[PDB]
């Protein structure tokens, strides 16, 4: 048994830990606000209807 | 109305309408078609103006819809957009009526202490109203934009 066989090759990924996701989190909050606004418009339309005209 | 204000001044002084009051009323009646045009443009685009105003105000102040914010939640954001729609409708009323009375009796008397009790941040309301003003001026010509901006700025000033 005399070929050079490489068993434990290092992986591409670096040893560091996961980077923080604060900016991504704020942008997701912005998308959530935009999505909330369109449903809020429907409920607000329901809010402006007259009182006792059922 | 301009007519109501003039007649109330005459009545409080127990006199007929003066030449100046008559000229005021004549000017208002002459401006009527321009007022109706501006008000019609604002009324036809209420949804767009309010949707854009809410977008701009929440973008400038994300804390309002963040947890712990005044408008946080579906019902509270609905009430906020509903208030913006209310103020736009009142601005159309002021434009048609030629004075600020409809905006006063319907929406500005007591709004300050109302928003104070509910901890509604008035700078955020002013931001939403300025956003609505810009959305509106986008739809109106420069002269119509100036006319509507008179009442928008009145609402802004009365909030502060
Ligand atoms: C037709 C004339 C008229 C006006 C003008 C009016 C304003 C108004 N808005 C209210 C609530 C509210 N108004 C708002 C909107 C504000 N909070 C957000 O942060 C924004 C900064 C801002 C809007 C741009 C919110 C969130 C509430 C609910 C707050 C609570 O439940 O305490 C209330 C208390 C009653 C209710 O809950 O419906 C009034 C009287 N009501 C009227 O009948």
């Amino acid at each position: 048994m005399q070929p050079i066989i490489l068993r434990t090759l290092s992986a591409r990924r670096p040893v560091q830990g996961r980077p923080n996701l604060e900016t991504y989190t704020s942008e997701v909050e912005r998308w959530k606000a935009i999505a909330q606004t369109q449903y809020a418009l429907e409920l607000a339309k329901e809010m402006s209807r007259p009182a006792l005209r059922t | 109305s301009a007519i109501t204000k003039a007649i109330l001044n005459a009545d409080a002084e127990a006199r007929y309408l003066s030449p100046g009051e008559i000229d005021v009323v004549r000017g208002y009646l002459a401006s009527g078609e321009r007022r109706v045009r501006v008000a019609r443009v604002l009324s036809d685009n209420a949804l767009r103006i309010v949707r854009g105003a809410g977008d701009t105000m929440f973008q400038k102040r994300p804390d309002l819809v963040a947890p712990g914010g005044n408008a946080y939640g579906e019902v509270r954001t609905a009430k906020c957009l509903r208030d913006l729609d209310y103020f736009l409708r009142l601005v159309t009323y002021g434009v048609l009526a030629g004075d600020t009375s409809p905006i006063d009796e319907i929406g500005l008397i007591g709004i300050k202490e109302t928003y104070s009790l509910l901890e509604v941040p008035v700078p955020g309301v002013i931001d939403g109203i300025k956003a609505a003003k810009q959305q509106a001026a986008a739809l109106l010509s420069s002269e119509d934009a100036a006319e509507a901006s008179f009442y928008f700025d009145y609402v802004i000033s009365a909030m502060s």
